[PDB]
């Protein structure tokens, strides 16, 4: 019987290496896993970045618009000098 | 068909929709709800940009199936306002916008309340009722704050 | 045989501990699979950022030309209102 | 002590340095040998952004070490250049910047060739040998192009 008991012992060996791999499987995409994950706080920091020199250039944008209005009305005002005389 | 939308910082928001909705028809409901105009949200799913027309049943949405929102930092449109203090500040909106919605946006760069606010448009005085179309505002046109 | 009984239950025991390293795994696995979600979207997101960017440093052009047409628009109306009385 | 610099996706630069460097001592290395101005690189360690006045030591930035690289959309300063009827374009420059370099700028924008290039900045004509800073231009300053 002894015989039935190492019928048991190799039965339960080949479920320790077919377990074994679903581990080695899950350890490597885990891994993988936080290989990818380690990277967000870069995509936060750049996400961050591009906002930035977003709203420089809307201040840029921003000072010309008022530069426009003002020698659009200097050109406005010569022109209501001119066409006098 | 009820589904949520997630922003970037965890605030979720649950719409009530049906599977045959277009992507922009979603988006038409998020300003419903939310008040974000259309054009500055893109929508996200199983990794991939959604695009306006396409309707929800196609990019193999279910119930209770988590969407993606993304605000954008445009708009499309802009508006320009100069403060008494000779400040220029570019508000974002869109045609339909009565001069309340545009009064509510110069309230949050500028601050100062909804009722001190008078809008001069080219000589004439614009007036809450009527949206930005009335009086005909195209894009990239200057608004003035004077005093009340 | 003593030892025979021995191992079996010496494998059993380890075969538990594998299996509940998986379950573990299993449980992390599923917490990290709703975090990588969130990275497509942190991309597209980043590029939507620099298109908005773009659209921006465009109208910022657009008002560097207009101005530059109109300061010589407005030295021309100068000259010819000096030529003028 | 040496540390891998790498931006979101690939290229990764390999650069020595010494603990008590500073960041802005690392990115003026990253440009000796990259040419991405200071201004323009951020660099980030353990998901925090740098900072040009503290040290390597500051932030535990070992040998072996990796501090992600993420290149900016504008620079602080820039110019532009005109065809003299034509479109306008926008340069990102430095102060620093020889004119040679400013043509190589010009012609990763429009294809025009250093040679087949002349720039006047508000009369005058610029030079090779000679730096924007050497003509006293600006941001916003706009050149022009013939």
């Amino acid at each position: 019987s002894l015989e039935d008991l190492r019928q048991q012992l190799q039965q339960a060996e080949e479920a320790l290496v077919a377990k074994q791999e679903l581990i080695d499987k899950l350890k490597e995409e885990a891994e993988q896993h936080k290989i990818v994950m380690e990277t967000v706080p870069v995509l936060k920091a750049q996400a961050d970045i591009y906002k930035a020199d977003f709203q420089a250039e809307r201040h840029a944008r921003e000072k010309l618009v008022e530069k426009k209005e003002y020698l659009q009305e200097q050109l406005e005002q010569l022109q209501r000098e001119f066409n006098k005389l | 068909m009820q589904i949520f939308v997630k922003t970037l910082t965890g605030k979720t928001i649950t719409l009530e929709v049906e599977p045959s909705d277009t992507i922009e028809n979603v988006k038409a409901k998020i300003q419903d709800k939310e008040g974000i105009p259309p054009d500055q949200q893109r929508l996200i799913f199983a990794g991939k940009q959604l695009e306006d027309g396409r309707t929800l049943s196609d990019y193999n949405i279910q119930k209770e199936s988590t969407l993606h929102l993304v605000l954008r930092l445009r708009g499309g449109m802009q508006i320009f306002v100069k403060t008494l203090t000779g400040k220029t500040i570019t508000l974002e909106v869109e045609p339909s916008d009565t001069i309340e919605n545009v009064k509510a946006k110069i309230q949050d760069k500028e601050g100062i309340p909804p009722d001190q606010q008078r809008l001069i448009f080219a000589g004439k005085q614009l007036e809450d009722g009527r949206t930005l179309s009335d009086y005909n505002i195209q894009k990239e046109s200057t608004l003035h704050l004077v005093l009340r």
